[PDB]
């Protein structure tokens, strides 16, 4: 079984960076599992994700 | 260049909008042509399986292969003769058999890509990222789009459904497979097939190879099976900017029948299949093949039989012409599932501006 | 991608011409036109660029000279002489030797040929129908005893059994597993093999590891058997040989057929 | 060509159909509500026979009665039926010898072995036979051949091998092999005497057995001469070929049309399936040959006779048949099954590739998957069957029973499992 935090704590802090692997999209945004801090789901709304073909 | 002109069969008084014939047997070819293109041409000339969707993918693959095999010369730059080569390839393809809108779009994209990367970057590094980009594109506008289509179908299709299909569109086959194995539903798949092409037959065979209850249908016996039928999907090729489906064989008749008898018609389509070019009848731009396919008695494709048929110029004026692609109407197909999720056929080119 | 290998040896089966020190098997005047002329014409027709001719221990430069002088050629022909030839070994030992030079698909065509058939349609068939091996059979002379047997299929056109009447048991024997899979097996008596061979990409692996072939017939088309036990490693498309029939008068030379060929040529 | 006589071999492959044949015979049994001999009779009529010879031995009285009841004893027909008496379980040679001893034949005669349902026009064949005879004096019999269904992989019982000719068409060798059921033999030997006289050879294994012969006035004499022969296909033709009489030849004929003989259960099932589909063109139930039958073709491959009672809310499948006077309740999920004339049905039967013969009473709740129910056998409550199950004559299946694959049920009221009386393999009772 694969679980547990990567650095020190389960919950991320402020201004820190995290990498996410996306499973499913288009409902609210992307509420997917993390690879930098534990396996608990992290969410983005459909506005902060876009910087500049949005679905593809 | 190869071979040009000198072909059997008359020009015909009725229907002469497009040129009817082209190379089939290889004799005296240029010593620069990539064999994969030639092989593809050979295939297309006498193909039974592919239709619109897989063809484009194949073409893309071929292009990728060519790119992989291509290296920048010492004298001429990366953008010097590549475009010319592409043009030549296009010309060859056209000579072989008329092409689709998807292919054109792909060509356009390739051209754009050519312009984008400036001839200054390292050559090895250039093609490394190019092939990756192209792969990504393929994943996006085809496979991902297919997935999207499947998902759209999922929410709309009810529990235990009867589906009536035509042609050999890969997407529809994929959908049917999904319905069979992954979701596990009760499916009754009625497939209709014509004389010169055994696409429906092939589809049926594929279904059997999975384990689905299939009814084989024909143009001569249509009304007997409808009078029971709830949902009808058509083999899509291209949607025009009027609201008309330029599709393969007797789908229009089926659509008409559907319109007459209760239920509306549904069409599944890709986001890149859309065309800005406009036409409103079958007479406008017709896709033609040799009348040699309809000479023999049916059963199987290769037979070689002695009977009665086998005269085109020998007998007193005999014309045996047929059409491969026809026009489907506007008001009859309402459903359209694309890369932009939802929309109707009345919404002709709303997705074209959005891209 | 495209290449051809031309087999050359020495006349051992022929009775009367070949035993001379200066006259080779490749260069022979039979009916005005030379023996390797026809082959060269065929090759030209086939649009093959790089053709490499394999030579025996005897005649090292004569063949080269022939290639150069007298004849249209206009192609980069290379004549190579491997060492491991004993004859008691026709061409299989040459084939085994030359394998890294092969980049794609190779065609085997011996020096001795009398040809009249269309050449493109064999090649096209080889290309299209998705098959590893293809061979040709032609009718016996119709112009006014124990011979040879070959298997044919009629619809796809396949080859299964090819063994001759030289060394076998008195009663003809057929296998059960070789009959149940592919049910129809037509056996002809009149047909003669012209020794035209076509090879795909995946053939180079087997020759370097395990040699069993004799006269390019024993372990070449017959070990296609995926039946009963399956104890030989295959290269992947399933291993299947093919055969095609032709009407025109064009055959092999081995016995007293040279004199008949002379009669034929003048028409 | 006018005035022809035919000999039909009926009751020959008994005990091969092991669960049946105890009171009622083999040939009298129906394919789909209508007997197997009827088709043969029809074929004979089509051909133009004026004298019919029929052989009966086991359960012969019933056969005779059936013949009497059939519309051929009456003088309107060009042909009349005469029965040949013989002891129980015999070879085909003895019967032939007996026939020869009796002596009736003048000219050409037709010898049909087994039960054959065929749709081929035979006048042309006859003409061909005549032409070939006119070629040379020493010629005997004609053989029929047809192209096999797809590949012989489901057909394991019939491994018929043929060596043929293109120019004159002549048979040489016959061989049989098991293979997927038992892997043992790998050797077949061929005769090396005659090769260059024929030149052309076409060896074929994918051919359906028919066992039909059009014969000249030589065969009975031959049989009299050499009394070592037992069967016509296995020993006789081969013997004739291998220099029995010098100069005598035999015929082979090829037709693409449907012609399959019955010998095993799976084969029978396949034949039934074919019949259900539109493979047979002259032999369809909607035409009604027997005149008493009132069948009509309907949509979704469903066969129906006049006056059928069926309750509300039911779902139907593909390739089905329903006989007349059937009283059916709520439930029936019918897929790929033939149901006989006059059948009372309680409630709910799940049907997948099943088979039901004439006059059957089914009770309440049964899940049936690929099995056959014989005539006058009644089904009670809770019946569940697996693939390839055969139920015999007059079997009274009571309450609560479960059976698996290849379970055979007896017909006699002797050697096999499940008895005809009360409860089958839950309480052993009977003789």
């Amino acid at each position: 079984t694969s679980h547990c935090r990567f650095y020190e704590n389960k919950y991320p802090e402020i201004d820190d960076i995290v990498m996410v692997n996306v499973q499913q999209i288009a409902e609210m945004g992307a509420y997917v599992k993390l690879l930098e801090y534990d396996n608990i789901e992290g969410m983005i709304l459909l506005s902060e994700l876009s910087r500049r073909s949005i679905q593809k | 260049p190869g071979i040009s002109s000198v072909i059997p069969t008359v020009l015909e008084q009725s229907f002469d909008n497009s040129s009817l014939i082209s190379v089939k047997e290889l004799l005296l070819n240029k010593d620069l042509i990539h064999p994969s293109i030639l092989l593809l041409t050979s295939h297309l000339a006498h193909y039974k399986i592919v239709g619109s969707i897989p063809r484009c993918i194949a073409m893309l693959e071929v292009f990728q292969i060519v790119i992989k095999d291509y290296q920048t010369p010492k004298g001429t730059t990366l953008s010097r003769n590549l475009t010319s080569y592409l043009s030549h390839q296009i010309d060859l393809l056209k000579k072989a058999r008329p092409l689709s809108v998807t292919m054109g779009n792909a060509i356009r994209w390739l051209k754009q890509e050519i312009s984008l990367i400036d001839p200054s970057t390292p050559d090895k590094a250039a093609k490394k990222d190019l092939c990756e980009k192209i792969g990504q594109f393929a994943k996006e506008k085809i496979e991902l789009a297919d997935q999207l289509i499947i998902d759209n179908a999922s929410t709309q299709i009810e529990e235990s459904t009867t589906i009536v299909t035509y042609g050999s569109s890969k997407v529809l086959t994929e959908l049917l497979l999904h319905n069979a194995i992954s979701l596990k539903k009760n499916i009754k798949v009625i497939v209709v097939d014509s004389r010169p092409l055994f696409e429906g037959r092939k589809m049926a065979e594929t279904l059997r190879n999975a384990g689905v209850n299939v009814m084989y249908a024909l143009i001569t016996s249509l009304d007997t099976i409808f009078n029971d039928v709830d949902y009808v999907f058509l083999g899509a090729h291209s949607i025009l900017s009027n609201g008309f489906l330029y599709s393969r064989a007797g789908t229009a008749m089926l659509a008409m029948s559907a319109k007459r008898r209760n239920i509306p018609v549904l069409v599944c389509c890709e986001s890149l299949k859309f065309s800005q070019r406009v036409q409103l009848d079958s007479v406008t731009f017709n896709e033609l093949a040799d009348p040699n396919d309809l000479v023999n008695i049916d059963y199987e494709n290769p037979v070689e039989r002695r009977g009665n048929k086998g005269a085109l110029l020998n007998q007193f004026i005999k014309e045996r012409k047929f059409e491969k692609k026809k026009l489907a109407m506007e008001n009859k197909p309402k459903g359209n599932k694309i890369g932009g999720k939802k929309g109707s056929e009345g919404e002709s080119k709303d997705a074209s501006n959005e891209e | 991608s495209i290449q051809a290998f031309v087999f050359c040896g020495k006349g051992s089966n022929l009775a009367p011409m070949q035993h001379s020190t200066r006259l080779p098997k490749a260069l022979l005047p039979i009916g005005n036109r030379p023996m390797i002329e026809y082959v060269l014409d065929w090759c030209d027709q086939a649009d093959f660029k790089e053709i490499s001719v394999v030579a025996p221990v005897d005649e090292i430069e004569l063949i080269e000279s022939g290639l150069t002088s007298f004849l249209n050629s206009n192609h980069s022909h290379h004549l190579q002489d491997p060492k491991k030839i004993n004859f008691i070994s026709t061409g299989e030992s040459l084939q085994k030797e030359l394998l890294p030079r092969i980049n794609g698909d190779f065609v085997i065509l011996p020096c001795d040929f009398v040809t009249d058939i269309p050449p493109q349609v064999l090649v096209d068939q080889f290309r299209n129908r998705d098959d590893n091996n293809l061979a040709m059979t032609i009718y016996y002379k119709n112009s006014l005893k124990q011979q040879q047997f070959f298997t044919v299929y009629s619809e796809i056109l396949l080859d299964v059994y090819s063994q001759r009447d030289v060394t076998k048991t008195k009663y003809l024997q057929i296998r059960s597993h070789l009959l149940w899979n592919y049910p129809n097996l037509t056996v002809s008596t009149k047909l003669l093999n012209s020794f035209i061979y076509f090879c795909s990409f995946e053939l180079c692996q087997l020759l370097k590891l395990g040699p069993q072939s004799m006269s390019r017939q024993a372990s070449f088309k017959d070990p296609f058997t995926g039946n009963q036990q399956q104890q030989n490693p295959p290269t992947t498309i399933f291993i299947l040989p093919n055969e095609t029939l032709f009407i025109r008068a064009n055959n092999l030379n081995a016995y007293m057929d040279a004199n008949r060929f002379v009669l034929k040529i003048k028409s | 060509e006018d005035r022809l006589q035919a000999v039909v071999l009926t009751d020959s492959y008994e005990t091969r159909f092991m669960p049946l044949t105890a009171v009622k015979p083999r040939c009298l049994l129906p394919l789909a509500n209508v007997p197997l001999i009827e088709y043969t009779l029809e074929f004979l009529a089509k051909a133009g026979v004026h004298e019919v010879f029929l052989i009966c031995s086991s359960h012969a009285n019933q056969i005779n009665d059936y013949i009497e009841n059939s519309k051929w004893n009456l003088p309107w027909s060009p042909f009349k039926i005469t029965t040949i008496m013989s002891p129980e379980a015999r070879c085909t040679g003895d019967v032939m010898r007996d026939l020869d001893n009796r002596g009736i034949i003048t000219g050409d005669f037709i010898l049909v072995s087994g039960d054959v349902l065929t749709n081929i026009d035979f006048s042309k064949m006859l003409e061909f036979h005549k032409k070939m005879h006119l070629q040379d004096k020493d010629h005997i019999s004609t053989m029929c051949l047809s192209k096999a269904s797809t590949y012989p992989k489901t057909r394991t019982i019939e491994p018929a091998a043929f060596v043929l000719d293109k120019s004159t068409s002549r048979c040489i060798y016959y061989q049989d092999l098991p293979l997927p059921s038992s892997r043992e033999k790998t050797s077949i030997q061929i005769d090396p005497e005659l090769l260059d006289n024929v030149d052309e050879f076409v060896i074929r294994n994918d051919l359906i057995d028919c066992r039909i012969d059009i014969c000249t006035s030589h065969v009975p004499l031959i049989f009299q001469e050499n009394f070592d022969y037992q069967s016509l296909r296995t020993d006789f033709v081969k013997g004739v070929i291998s220099s029995d009489i010098l100069g005598k030849h035999i015929y082979a004929y090829l037709t693409d049309e449907y012609a399959v003989r019955v010998e095993s259960w799976q084969t029978y099932d396949t034949i039934s399936q074919d019949f259900l589909g539109r493979w047979c063109y002259p032999l369809v139930l909607d035409s009604n040959i027997q005149d008493d039958q009132t069948y009509s073709y309907e949509s979704r491959h469903i066969y129906k006779e006049k006056d059928v009672v069926l309750a509300q809310s039911c779902k139907i499948g593909k390739c089905t048949a329903i006989g007349s006077g059937t009283k059916i309740g709520e439930g029936t999920k019918i897929e790929n099954s033939v149901i006989g004339r006059n059948c009372q049905i309680g409630e709910n039967i799940r049907i997948k590739n099943s088979f039901i013969w004439d006059d059957c009473i089914i009770g309440n709740n049964s899940i049936i998957d690929h099995s056959l129910i014989a005539s006058n056998a009644t089904l009670g409550s809770n019946v569940r069957l697996n693939d390839g199950c055969i139920i015999g004559f007059n079997v009274k299946i009571d309450d609560n029973m479960d059976l698996d694959r290849n379970t055979k049920i007896s017909a006699s009221p002797q050697d096999l499992d499940d008895q005809t009386l009360a409860v089958s393999i839950v309480g052993d009772k009977g003789v």
